[PDB]
């Protein structure tokens, strides 16, 4: 009877962590569950998704005699990337590196007064509410400008020392 | 010159794979070409074909650098694979898929268990994984992306034979069996593009494999799971918790509707694992705050439905069914008195440990009767008054086979009886009333401290332990701090316990 | 028993085959020390969420190598979150951050990644979030405020009205 009992020597762990780490409102964690272990649950895992027909072999996107549409070329393709939103050419620039696309949106961001950092690979532009003021040696300014950042999809105001070496 | 057909022709077939999208209908036009040659239509043929693209495929990941795509060929097989199973006629499908199937698992066989073996789990998982993708995306909406109606239809009616046939080779890939593919077995088992799948097949036709694999997880963990045998196995356990959340949050119906023979599976000392088990909610069910001492289960529509149970414990009471059944229905003590001798007769066995044997009290046997008591108990209370009685037929069953029973018995008893505290259902109702009873009850034969004791216990077990507690556990103990407890003899015989208590 | 493992091109790998069910046999058993090896180097190359997704071996490509700047990004942004009822898409960094996303990225995406999980999670934001309706034949996305209007993805990129004389006929939309 001491066994059946009354004397237990002191399971347990705190879940809260764990459920977080899951996708834990009502919402299915399973169809998009990576891995049972969390230290090799290293990345997001595409799930099953529905893709009609109709979604597939789409036509003259843009007056593409091709498809689907493709952007293979640095002298004719700046008049379709002209028509696209600054964050669409960032998601592009971001998305496609060492191709022809990349240096397209380049150029064009380049063209609407953008400014790459090379070091922060981070695109800034001048907050047109404030003048920069250059510093005495000329290899910085200080001023204010908007920073892009990509995982937050956000455009983001920031008072900066910036220097021109760091810029392209 | 026919291996030398088989190599070229799946060498071909990853280098179009490579060029050419999957959907691609040249890839079609490779498959229907393929066939009319008829290179692989004979049996010898088509093994022979599948296992050398395995062979090769594998030797190919283990003989790539990892900065490459080591899964390659691999990925090119499962589509193979599955698109022979989509662009044929089909007198025999089935016969198809357990012929590719064993082909694997042989390989895969021989690749682990040979002596100067180079082992990987990783493209076998690999292989599986891409499996079980391709079959996910071919039968989207009622396989519609397959244009022939008769074969639409025909694919429509496989699905279950496919996801039963993968689970069987899934099930004789266990840990037990092949040790060195174990974690990946896991990740096999809740694959997102298999248990979700599995836990949702129309009419529960899934959750039987399903069971199936989770109780072979379950024996391998208690195996290697003691109190002393304290290293990977803890590892493989943790996983296993995460798998089980997520089916409680996704599917709580599964984990509630086959409590018992996770029970009768699930290792003793994994409290918390209990307590996730059986603190299963369903979906759009909202409970009461359980600490709320003006609770009362008369006033909660919930606690008058019966639970529904994916496996009917009364099998396992074999001959016992038929006395058992007799006695609850119209109870008198020599009818008593004889099943408590066949129950007594049949839970007291005697078990070969190492070198010697003991006595062991079948504990799966007791809470088969438990539970079946109390499903009786359900459906008599749904009949229609006297079931919440201390006089009825159930509850006195309960009790005298606790009275006349040894102390593991009882202990046994006791914590059956404390699992069916779940979610509020009739079960966690008629049972807290059953424990209460009991522990307040003033005809135990000498063994009123003992029951009171032992029932403590059993619920210290399911408290003192981190969260998740269920529901039934939270609201008895709260009537139980709230009636007619530091006043017992067996409390104050130990200060740590006491400490505890105390602080509640 | 079955029928392919009956077959004399597989004797050598049935012997292992069997050999597998050796712990049925024998009761209960102390882990062996080759079984802690196994189990050992199971957990050493236990497959990660790398291997166990989708499979991938060819995609069209969307625009030709070029000499681009070593400072600008070398690899491929991977994003990680930093009726609208709930589905299993709902918590992916993907679609979390689409819902950020401007209509012109969303249609660009759409246009531009044919037959991906990309465009699918720009096809769920744009019907499941901000009420636009797909075409089935022309392929256009349209938008109701008596006035419609529709994305004209293949001229202007802009979104235009449809002429006075336009009826809505729900055969000829896609049913997401
Ligand atoms: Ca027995």
């Amino acid at each position: 009877f001491g066994l059946k009992a009354l004397v237990p020597l002191l399971l347990g762990a705190d879940l809260s962590s764990m459920l977080y780490s899951l996708g834990i409102q009502d919402h299915r964690v399973l169809d998009t569950f990576q891995s049972p272990w969390a230290e090799t649950s290293r990345s997001e895992v595409e799930p099953r998704f529905f893709t009609p027909e109709s979604f597939t072999n789409i036509p003259g996107v843009l007056q593409s005699t091709v498809t689907p549409p493709c952007f293979n070329s640095i002298q004719n393709d700046q008049q379709r990337v002209a028509l696209f939103q600054d964050e669409t050419l960032f998601f592009l620039f971001y998305k496609h590196p060492g191709t022809v696309i990349q240096e397209l949106t380049y150029l064009e961001l380049r063209k609407r007064n953008w400014r790459y950092h090379k070091t922060l690979k981070a695109w800034l532009t001048k907050d047109p509410m404030m003048e920069p003021i250059v510093s005495a040696d000329g290899l910085s300014e200080r001023g204010s400008y908007v920073f892009f950042d990509p995982q937050r999809w956000e455009k983001c105001q920031r008072d900066f020392l910036l220097f021109y070496n760091a810029i392209m | 010159t026919r291996t030398e057909k088989f190599y070229l022709v799946f060498t071909e077939w990853v280098k179009l794979l490579q060029r050419v999208e999957n959907n691609d209908v040249i890839t079609t036009v490779f498959i229907k070409q393929l066939v009319e040659k008829g290179v692989i239509s004979d049996t010898d043929n088509l093994l022979t074909f599948v296992k050398s693209s395995l062979e090769l495929s594998v030797s190919s990941f283990k003989e790539s650098d990892p900065t490459d795509e080591v899964f390659i060929a691999i990925d090119a097989l499962g589509s193979l694979i599955i698109k022979l199973l989509i662009l044929q006629d089909f007198k025999t499908r089935r016969d198809y898929i357990n012929a590719i199937f064993s082909v694997i698992v042989l390989v895969f066989a021989k690749d682990h268990s040979q002596e100067g073996t180079t082992f990987n789990e990783r493209p076998y998982f690999r292989l599986f994984s891409n499996i079980l993708y391709e079959w996910a995306t071919i039968r989207t909406h009622n396989f519609v992306r397959i244009s022939d109606s008769s074969t639409r239809q025909e694919l429509i009616e496989f699905d279950s034979v496919f996801y039963n046939t993968f689970s069987g080779y899934l099930h004789a890939l266990q840990p037990f069996a092949f040790p060195g593919f174990s974690f990946a077995w896991v990740t096999l088992l809740s694959h997102r593009m298999l248990l979700p799948i599995m836990l949702r097949l129309p009419n529960k036709i899934g959750w039987e494999k399903l069971m199936l694999l989770i109780i072979d997880l379950f024996k391998f963990l208690d195996q290697y799971t003691s109190k002393h045998a304290v290293d990977a196995v803890s590892v493989v356990y943790k996983g296993t918790l995460r798998i089980i959340l997520g089916i409680s949050n996704d599917m709580p119906s599964f984990l509630i509707e086959n409590h018992y023979e996770l029970m009768n599976n699930l290792p003793p000392t994994y409290f918390q694992l209990k307590n996730v088990i059986l603190s299963a909610i369903p979906k759009n069910m909202t409970v009461p705050n359980p600490y709320d001492v003006d609770l009362n289960m008369e006033d909660i529509p919930a606690c008058k439905e019966l639970p529904e149970v994916f496996f009917d414990p009364v099998i396992d009471l074999h001959s016992l069914k038929k006395p058992v059944d007799n006695y609850l229905r119209i109870p008198s003590n020599s009818l008593l008195r004889t099943i408590l001798s066949a129950i007594y007769k049949d839970t007291y066995d005697i078990k070969k440990g190492v070198g010697y044997d003991f006595l062991s009290v079948d504990s799966k046997l007791i809470r088969a009767i438990v539970l079946h008591v109390g499903i009786e108990a359900g459906i008599e209370y749904k009949r229609t008054n006297a079931v919440f009685n201390t006089k009825s037929s159930y509850y006195t069953l309960l009790f005298n086979l606790i009275q006349n029973g040894s102390i593991e018995m009882k202990y046994q008893i006791i914590l059956s009886i404390v699992e069916q505290l779940r979610y509020p259902n009739i079960h966690t109702y008629w049972f807290s009333f059953v424990l209460m009873n009991m522990f307040k009850s003033d005809e135990w034969n000498d063994q009123k401290l003992e029951v009171q004791e032992i029932i403590l216990r059993n619920f210290l077990k399911r408290i003192i332990v981190n969260k998740p507690h269920t529901w039934g556990v939270s609201v008895f103990f709260t009537q139980l701090i709230n009636n007619n407890l530091l006043d017992l003899p067996f409390v104050q015989s130990v200060p740590e316990i006491k400490l505890i208590l105390q602080q509640l | 028993t079955n029928a392919a493992f009956q077959n004399p091109l597989f004797n050598d790998e049935l012997k292992y085959w069997l050999d597998s069910k050796r712990y049925l046999m024998q009761p209960l058993q102390e882990m062996s020390p080759k079984m802690v090896s196994q189990l050992e180097s199971s957990l050493l190359n236990c497959p990660d969420s790398l291997d166990a997704d989708s499979p991938c071996l060819y995609t069209k490509p969307l625009s030709l190598p070029h000499p681009t700047s070593i400072f600008f990004p070398n690899e491929p942004i991977r994003f990680v979150y930093p009726k609208k009822d709930d589905d299993i898409y709902s918590r992916t960094s993907l679609a979390r951050i689409f819902m950020k996303f401007d209509l012109d990225t969303l249609f660009f995406i759409f246009y531009h990644y044919q037959g991906s999980y990309e465009q699918f999670l720009a096809a769920r934001e744009l019907f499941k979030n901000r009420n636009w309706l797909f075409n089935k034949v022309d392929r256009c996305w349209y938008y109701k405020e008596e006035s419609w209007r529709y994305f004209d993805y293949k001229k202007s990129w802009l979104a235009r009205r449809c002429g006075n004389d336009f009826v809505y006929n729900e055969e000829d939309f896609e049913k997401l």
